[PDB]
């Protein structure tokens, strides 16, 4: 009861028409809630491009271009599911 | 001594025949021979109680002891008369020398242990990191018998220095050095073990940051 | 307690066994806590004077 | 008669000069009470305390390689070949009453100074402090930054020392050195010749005495002055809108709770400075290059590019009879990051859009993708801060130092990747959870409803309530929601004598009651002030 | 006379809206699923050893 | 019953389990393994002596 | 279920309370026939 | 808004009626308790191991108890318990005050046994007996410092209890509060006469 | 309470009767006589048993018939209001953590690490309490 409801008037300016909704982010029109999908994307395969070129280097060992591999592996397994899934429409 | 070299074999028949091999051959891939490691390496190397060894990794923990100061001399006797090799230096009396191995000179001392001791272990002895899963000890615990016959056989991926190459008038210097450095009371308030950037910067952190926080927390407003 | 705390810190300046103690030497505890007690005293007071302020 | 002096004294400068119009707007000025607002507070202070304690340091120091035997009074070096600076820090910690102290307590609000620093700006990128208006105001904050990184870099390598000569071998030297087209070029010009040059540590210590803290305290003057004509910013709430800053006055209220955190804050730096041991030098012996330890590290503002200088996998390049050594990478790498944190407002208007005046600032909640950027920015800083580190986590921690080395390497790219989808969904959650609130008031304790035996968690509505028990949701106005009736007026009356005995009873009543009313005036007036701005 | 249901359930739900509840959860029914789904990942995890 | 005695308590008991088994399974990052001897960890096997 | 696992609560007469709620025709059965084993 | 949806002055309450049912804070604390009675039965069974293989001198020639500063904390330690009592007579009654100052002495005297403790570990140390000196320092020393730190955490207990008084008003939820944290202190001072019995005068 | 206190009877009957018999049998017919672990594990266990069942009968006698424990017992009987009961909270997970970097900080022996590990723990612990205790701030 003690508490007093608040009243807020941001100065707003992309106008959130497009991209994502406040159902899937209720906060959308209060700050930046969108990131391409592609970017994310893109982000992951350089990721694990990254992890694969580590390989490349000088080390004698083998369990740690073994490790780059798996990770490299799962990230790129991550991003073919999201993609695929969005292709498809959020299916399987 | 008889009995000695006797008590020796005896304990050496019950705990390291397994992998360093009766005759004091070394087991193939499991223990080094011990021909030539001398009175000295047993002694270090069983009395830090690394040698009553239960895993072969990427180096040999430090441990309690197995065997007190007379089952360590008999140990000890054994190795050298089978192989012979360095010998544990002792005082008038006969037991391991401890304060007669301290060094007069500790600014010496101190040049010696950056030059060739800090290289790994720390500026102050404490512990330094190696290259897959091994690290060089924090030195606080040795005692300067202990110290002196690391020096004189690098006990694993540990430089051996000899008593020509470090003269025992040097190594008695580092040895004080280390003493000195481990026993010395940390002048400004509490080291934060010896490492200064990153104890300190997690002590800022923690301590000085989260006071301050906490601090202006207290003075403002949530909102 | 913080001008108690500032008055800790003059007289502690100016009577306590500051200097070096080589190694082992009578004098070299007080000498280790020599500092850590300049800085406990100043903080403490400077501290207690700002809480107060706060308060 | 101090009335009558101080009386004198106003007429006297408002007769030689006019300021009453000015000093009035100066205390009237209204500043936010958030707590989050004393950051950068902090970072003043504790630059307040580095010139203080830097001045006294400055009257006992002499910065030369000039090798001399010490010949002083701490035994363990002496006859020792060692440089005038590192003889001279040696007399400040032994030979000089309290100049252990004062270096300690200097050293301590160095890091306290970067640590505050780094806060402030964690605060003002996750609040959207930057953006339209202000955004000048981050660049130099970011330029401060750099500079108190190299600051701190420069000062902690002034007394010529093992450690920290190392540091400067490795990175003034190496990475100065590796740069393909002028390299050893700038490396010569900075060192006066190879890296030992007898002019370095002169030219150091210029730069931290003099050059660089001039340029910090003109930028800080720049920052201050910019905040202060600039109105704070402030968080949404009841009566706060993009026209206005509801506060505390500079006079009665600000200005005694600031001159009062300035003095915790050196009350905490100088408590740091006696209890705990900062750089001791006289265990880190003289700088040799032959001479060299095993956690070879520098202060945490720099432990992030150490790190990446151990993390970076040894990629060099050999074009026609030439090197591009691995320095050049990690060079490169910091060069990126300034360049981002200095430009991010820009980046980020040009991304989203949005160059509107932002005077209200947005939770961090509020601003999914922001947040998960920071938090993917600060992960990844954290990550490079421990590989500097992994020497001693190694050590201590028994962690071979190559997986240590490869969890960085890996990490690098994986960690930042986890951190920032976890914080963004951390942050939609958050989101999420304060509309739930909104829409079913707070939470409270289980009741079983008396004919049936359903259970319900007996909210409370923070809004006007429907003819129903269901309330009627209330809309996200950009502030904080309280989930817990603990922080409402519910539970919170104990008995007002003492912690051992009794008051009163009469005179509990009248100081409950005057609070209950006090409260009540403040609420009604912050209520009626919301309801005349919007209407 | 008739509902007005869904054609098929949620399948998942909105972004961010669990992450928080599994540090915040008090309820018991979610936590016996954490219990379950960590356990679970425990006994692949202790599982692969036997096959090594 | 809606819910747990004291089902802050039991959310506190999903995370020492948790958190609590993660540090055990840590004894494989490190360079010697984990714990040598078996489950039951017999009592000279474990002492500083042996498995150290 | 509902967060707190309930908006009703059968009439509990014996170890199955929702076999009798679901179905009551059985509640005399179950009783008559428990005793013969 | 209007008043309230949940007719309540307490944002936290009892979690249920304690009149009419049990209070589910004792029992959980009840049983809790009768579990760190197993903890320090551990305890017990290497300490009595020990005292079974010892050679007939059960406390070795260098170790030799100090009654004198062993029945003085003892006794503070059961005065202790009387002033926690007494507190939670308080507790049961609204006297927020009364159990303020019965549960301060409480943690003062538990305080004082803590530092008695200490006291009497620096003099063993000192003569001769050690963790890894003796099997009988090493139980010893777990046994009774094992329970200085539950006397630690009680004391922790205590001055948190004493905050949260401070910072809301004394409810039923309090009180409950304050019995189980007596009875916390109940049964460390139980456990404290059977580690009495048993080192002292037992042997 | 009467079952509930009774069941810890019967367990303490039967814990007692163990460590009685266990006592004599290894006192007697063992090769070095009582084996004093199992024994005082027995026993301290009789002692838990009794301990709960102790307080589960005085409660019992203490209260009268509850719905719960009665028979016949309508839900209307039983509904009413319920106690607090602790709707979302973040701190057990922070007291885990604090409590896992003490436990962490005494497998490698790090004073340093377990002093913050237990200055962890208690700054949780202290938020978990006072949780629903922190009245609203007073500016
Ligand atoms: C050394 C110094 C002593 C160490 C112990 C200090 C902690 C006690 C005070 C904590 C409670 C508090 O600040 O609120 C009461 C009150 C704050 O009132 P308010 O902020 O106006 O309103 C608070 C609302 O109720 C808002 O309520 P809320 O529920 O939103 O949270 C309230 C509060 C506390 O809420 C909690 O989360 C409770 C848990 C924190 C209590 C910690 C106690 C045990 C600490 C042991 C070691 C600490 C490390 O939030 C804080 O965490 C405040 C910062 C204190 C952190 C303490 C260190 C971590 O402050 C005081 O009574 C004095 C506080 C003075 C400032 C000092 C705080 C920081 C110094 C400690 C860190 C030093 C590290 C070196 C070691
Ligand atoms: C160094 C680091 C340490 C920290 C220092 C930084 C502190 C900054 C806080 C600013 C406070 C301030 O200036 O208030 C003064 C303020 C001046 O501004 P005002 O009065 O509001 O005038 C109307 C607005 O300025 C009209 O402005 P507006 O609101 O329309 O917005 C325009 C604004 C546009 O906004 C900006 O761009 C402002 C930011 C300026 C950028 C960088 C300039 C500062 C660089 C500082 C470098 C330091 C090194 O431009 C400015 O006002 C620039 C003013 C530059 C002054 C900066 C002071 C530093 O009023 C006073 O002068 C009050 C003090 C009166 C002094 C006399 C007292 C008695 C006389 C006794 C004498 C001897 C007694 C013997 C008998
Ligand atoms: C051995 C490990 C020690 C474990 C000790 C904790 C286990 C106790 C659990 C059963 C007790 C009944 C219970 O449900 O606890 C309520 C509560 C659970 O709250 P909830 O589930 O949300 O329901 C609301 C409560 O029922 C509402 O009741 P409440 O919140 O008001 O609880 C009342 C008392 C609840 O009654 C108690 O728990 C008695 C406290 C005795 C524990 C003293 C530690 C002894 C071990 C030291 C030696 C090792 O709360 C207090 O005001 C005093 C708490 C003081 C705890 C001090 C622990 C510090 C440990 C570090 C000591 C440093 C020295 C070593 C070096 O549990 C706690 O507050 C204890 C925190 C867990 C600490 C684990 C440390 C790791
Ligand atoms: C052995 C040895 C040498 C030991 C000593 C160590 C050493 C070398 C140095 C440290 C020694 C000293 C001198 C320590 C104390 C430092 C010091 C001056 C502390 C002052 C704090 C204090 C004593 C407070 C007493 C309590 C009290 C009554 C407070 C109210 C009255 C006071 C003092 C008000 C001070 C107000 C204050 C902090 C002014 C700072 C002036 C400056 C630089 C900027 C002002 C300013 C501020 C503060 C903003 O926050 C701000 C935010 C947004 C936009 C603009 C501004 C802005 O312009
Ligand atoms: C900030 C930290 C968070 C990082 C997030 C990123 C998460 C991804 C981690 C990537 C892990 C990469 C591990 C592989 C790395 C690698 O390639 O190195 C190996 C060593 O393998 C290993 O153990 C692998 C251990 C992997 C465990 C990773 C644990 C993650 C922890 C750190 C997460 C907790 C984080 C805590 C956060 C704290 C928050 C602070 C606020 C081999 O070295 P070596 O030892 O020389 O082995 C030789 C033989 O090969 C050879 O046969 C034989 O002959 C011998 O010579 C042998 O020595
Ligand atoms: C809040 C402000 C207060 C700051 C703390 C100030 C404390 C002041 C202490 C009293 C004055 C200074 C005492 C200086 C005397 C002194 O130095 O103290 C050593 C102790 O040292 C230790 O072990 C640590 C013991 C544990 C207690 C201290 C722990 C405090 C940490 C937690 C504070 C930083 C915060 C970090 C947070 C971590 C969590 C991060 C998520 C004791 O000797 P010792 O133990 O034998 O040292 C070994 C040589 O001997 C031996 O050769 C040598 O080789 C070494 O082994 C050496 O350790
Ligand atoms: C689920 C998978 C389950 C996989 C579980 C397998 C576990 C077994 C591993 C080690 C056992 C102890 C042996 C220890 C000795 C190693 C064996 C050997 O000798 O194998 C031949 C060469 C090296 O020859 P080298 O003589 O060692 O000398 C070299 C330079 N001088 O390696 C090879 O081609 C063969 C590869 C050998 C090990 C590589 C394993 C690393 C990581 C796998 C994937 C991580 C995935 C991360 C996912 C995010
Ligand atoms: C020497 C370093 C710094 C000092 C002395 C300093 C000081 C301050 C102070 C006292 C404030 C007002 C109080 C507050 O907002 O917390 C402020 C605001 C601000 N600072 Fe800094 N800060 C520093 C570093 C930085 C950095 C690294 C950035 C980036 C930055 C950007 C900003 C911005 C954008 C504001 C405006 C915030 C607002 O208007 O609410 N500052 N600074
Ligand atoms: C502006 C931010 C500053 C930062 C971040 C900073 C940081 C540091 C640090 C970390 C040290 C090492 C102290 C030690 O190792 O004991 C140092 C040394 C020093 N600082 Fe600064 N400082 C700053 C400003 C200043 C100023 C303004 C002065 C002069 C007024 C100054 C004078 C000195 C001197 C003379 C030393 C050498 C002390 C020694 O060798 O022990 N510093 N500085």
């Amino acid at each position: 009861m003690s508490s007093t409801q608040d009243r807020s008037q941001l100065d707003p300016e992309v106008e959130r028409h497009t991209g994502v909704d406040v159902e899937d982010v209720p906060s959308a029109e209060w700050g930046w809630s969108h990131m391409p999908i592609g970017v994310m994307h893109i982000g992951g395969l350089l990721s694990a491009a990254f992890l694969l070129v580590m390989m490349r280097g000088n080390h004698v060992g083998h369990v740690e271009d073994w490790f780059l591999i798996g990770f490299a592996a799962v990230i790129v397994a991550l991003v073919g599911r999201n993609w695929w899934l969005r292709r498809r429409g959020w299916i399987r | 001594q008889s009995a000695l070299l006797r008590t020796g074999k005896q304990l050496f028949e019950t705990s390291c025949v397994s992998c360093h091999g009766a005759n004091l051959q070394g087991v193939p891939d499991r223990g080094p021979s011990l021909i030539g490691t001398g009175e000295a390496a047993v002694y270090f190397q069983v009395s830090t109680g690394r040698m009553p060894a239960m895993r072969g990794e990427a180096q040999a923990p430090s441990k309690p002891p197995h065997f007190d100061e007379s089952q360590i001399d008999a140990l000890g006797a054994y190795v050298q008369a089978n192989g012979g090799g360095p010998t544990v230096p002792r005082d008038d009396h006969g037991a391991v020398a401890q304060e007669s191995l301290i060094g007069g000179d500790v600014a010496r001392g101190g040049d010696l242990f950056r030059l060739n001791c800090a290289s790994c272990h720390n500026f102050t002895g404490k512990g330094g990191a190696l290259s897959s899963g091994k690290y060089a000890p924090d030195l606080g615990d040795a005692n300067p018998a202990q110290i002196y016959t690391a020096m004189l056989t690098g006990p694993q991926n540990m430089p051996k220095f000899s008593d020509r190459q470090l003269t025992p008038d040097e190594k008695r210097d580092i040895v004080a050095y280390v003493r000195e450095s481990a026993e010395t009371p940390s002048y400004g308030g509490y080291g934060l073990g010896g490492f200064g950037p990153a104890p300190e910067g997690m002590a800022m952190w923690i301590i000085g940051m989260v006071a301050a926080i906490g601090v202006a927390m207290w003075i403002g407003s949530r909102a | 307690l913080g001008g108690l705390s500032g008055l800790a810190l003059l007289l502690v300046f100016l009577f306590w066994p500051w200097e070096y103690q080589p190694f082992g030497s009578e004098g070299e505890f007080l000498y280790s806590l020599a500092t850590p007690l300049y800085g406990l005293t100043f903080g403490l007071s400077i501290l207690s004077i700002g809480i107060g302020a706060v308060l | 008669d101090f009335a009558k002096l101080a009386a004198a004294q106003g007429d006297a400068i408002d007769s030689r000069y006019h300021p009453s119009a000015a000093v009035r707007r100066q205390l009237n000025k209204v500043f936010p009470t958030h707590w989050s607002f004393l950051l950068g507070e902090i970072a003043l202070y504790s630059f307040i305390i580095l010139l203080l304690t830097g001045v006294w340091l400055t009257l006992f120091f002499d910065p030369s390689m000039a090798h001399v035997t010490y010949d002083g009074v701490y035994q363990p070096l002496r006859g020792v070949q060692m440089s005038r600076a590192y003889e001279t820090a040696l007399d400040i910690s032994f030979e000089v009453r309290g100049g252990l102290f004062v270096r300690q307590v200097h050293h301590w609000a160095a890091l306290m100074f970067a640590a505050s620093i780094m806060v402030h700006l964690a605060r003002i990128f996750f609040t959207g402090a930057f953006r339209r208006p202000r955004e000048a105001n981050w660049v130099i904050g970011s330029l401060l930054l750099i500079l108190a990184m190299f600051e701190g870099f420069f000062g902690y390598s002034l007394p010529d020392d093992l450690l920290s000569g190392t540091g400067i071998r490795a990175a003034l030297s190496g990475i100065t050195m590796g740069i393909p087209v002028i390299g050893t070029w700038m490396h010569w010009a900075l060192f006066g010749g190879d890296f030992p040059g007898e002019i370095l540590i002169p030219r150091l210590y210029a730069l931290h005495i003099l050059l660089i803290p001039g340029i910090i305290l003109a930028l800080i003057g720049a920052h201050l002055a910019l905040v202060w004509f600039q109105k704070h910013t402030q968080f949404p709430g009841p009566g706060r809108t993009e026209t206005n800053v509801v506060g505390v006055r500079v006079m009665p209220v600000f200005a005694v709770k600031s001159g009062a955190f300035f003095a915790m804050i050196t009350g905490v730096l100088g408590l740091m400075g006696g209890l705990l041991t900062i750089n001791p030098i006289w265990n880190l012996g003289p700088y040799k290059p032959s001479q060299v330890s095993a956690g070879s590290q520098p202060d945490f503002y720099m432990m992030w590019t150490d790190g990446l200088i151990r993390l970076w996998p040894a990629w060099e390049f050999y074009p026609f009879g030439h090197t591009i050594p691995q320095g050049v990478w990690v060079a490169v790498g910091m060069g990126l990051v300034f360049a981002l944190l200095i430009a991010y407002p820009f980046i980020e208007k040009k991304v989203t859009g949005d160059d509107a005046h932002h005077n209200l600032l947005q939770r961090p909640r509020d601003v999914p993708v922001r947040t998960a950027i920071g938090s993917m920015a600060i992960a990844l800083y954290l990550l490079l801060t421990f590989a500097c580190m992994n020497d001693i986590i190694a050590l201590k921690f028994h962690i071979s130092l190559n997986a240590t080395t490869w969890i960085g390497r890996i990490g690098m790219v994986v960690l930042p990747a986890i951190v920032y989808f976890v914080a963004y969904r951390w942050a939609i959650s958050l989101q999420r959870s304060d509309r739930e609130v909104l829409e079913h008031g707070v939470e409270t304790g289980i009741i079983k409803r008396l004919p049936h035996g359903a259970y319900v968690e007996l909210h409370q509505p923070l809004g006007p309530v429907d003819e129903h028990g269901h309330p009627i949701p209330l809309e996200y106005a950009g502030a904080p929601l309280p989930k817990r009736m603990n922080k409402l007026g519910s539970g919170g009356a104990p008995g007002t004598g003492s912690f051992l005995f009794p008051d009163p009873a009469v005179e509990h009543e009248a100081l409950t009651e005057a609070a209950h009313a006090s409260e009540h005036k403040s609420l009604t007036a912050l209520k009626e002030h919301q309801d005349r701005i919007h209407g | 006379e008739l509902e007005a249901r869904r054609p098929f359930p949620e399948r998942m739900g909105p972004k961010g809206n669990l992450i928080y509840k599994l540090i915040t959860t008090t309820d018991h029914k979610l936590i016996g699923i954490m219990y379950c789904v960590v356990c679970f990942a425990f006994f692949l995890v202790g599982g692969l050893m036997a096959l090594f | 019953a809606p819910d747990v005695a004291f089902p802050r308590l039991n959310a506190l008991s999903f995370w020492l389990f948790l958190f609590g088994a993660l540090i055990a399974i840590a004894g494989f990052i490190t360079p010697g393994g984990a714990a040598d001897f078996g489950w039951t960890a017999y009592s000279p096997l474990t002492d500083a002596i042996h498995s150290p | 279920p509902p967060r707190h696992n309930f908006t009703e609560l059968p009439r509990i007469r014996s170890e199955r309370p929702a076999f009798e709620l679901h179905y009551p025709h059985m509640v005399e059965r179950m009783r008559a026939e428990a005793h013969v084993g | 808004m209007t008043s309230a949806v949940g007719t309540s002055g307490t944002a936290i309450t009892s979690r249920v009626h304690s009149l009419n049912r049990p209070n589910m804070v004792s029992v959980g604390t009840i049983v809790w308790l009768s579990s760190e009675l197993m903890f320090f039965a551990g305890l017990f069974a290497m300490y009595f191991t020990a005292r079974a293989q010892a050679g007939g001198a059960w406390p070795p020639e260098p170790t030799e108890l100090n009654l004198a500063l062993a029945v003085p904390v003892t006794l503070v330690l059961i005065a202790s318990s009387f002033t926690c009592q007494m507190g939670v007579f308080a507790a049961e009654r609204g006297d927020v005050f009364g159990l303020r100052r019965w549960y301060v002495i409480t943690f003062l005297m538990g305080l004082f046994f803590v530092l008695g403790q200490g006291y009497e570990y620096i003099h063993l140390v000192e003569h001769g007996t050690t963790i890894p000196g003796s099997a009988y320092g090493s139980v010893f020393y777990l046994a009774t410092g094992f329970h200085g730190l539950h006397v630690i955490g009680g004391l922790v207990a205590f001055v948190l209890l004493l905050a949260r008084t401070k910072m809301s008003k004394f409810t039923p939820a309090q009180a409950t509060a304050a019995i189980v944290v007596s009875y916390y202190w109940h049964f460390v001072d139980i456990v404290w006469i059977a580690l009495f019995a048993t080192i002292y005068f037992v042997r | 309470m009467h079952i509930e206190a009774r069941l810890f009877e019967i367990l303490t009957a039967f814990f007692a009767l163990a460590a009685v018999v266990y006592a004599v049998l290894t006192a007697m017919f063992a090769t070095g006589g009582v084996e004093w672990a199992g024994t005082t594990a027995l026993v301290l266990t009789t002692g838990l048993t009794l301990i709960t069942g102790t307080f589960f009968r005085f409660v019992a006698r203490r209260l009268d018939t509850r719905p719960e424990d009665y028979e016949d017992a309508e839900i209307s009987d039983g509904a009413g209001e319920l106690g607090f009961f602790a709707p979302h909270s973040w701190w057990p997970i922070l007291i885990s953590l604090s409590f896992s970097t003490a436990a962490v900080g005494a497998a490698l022996w790090l004073p340093w690490l377990i002093a913050a590990g237990v200055a962890f723990v208690i700054t949780s612990v202290c938020g978990l309490v006072f949780e629903y205790y922190w009245g609203p701030e007073k500016h």
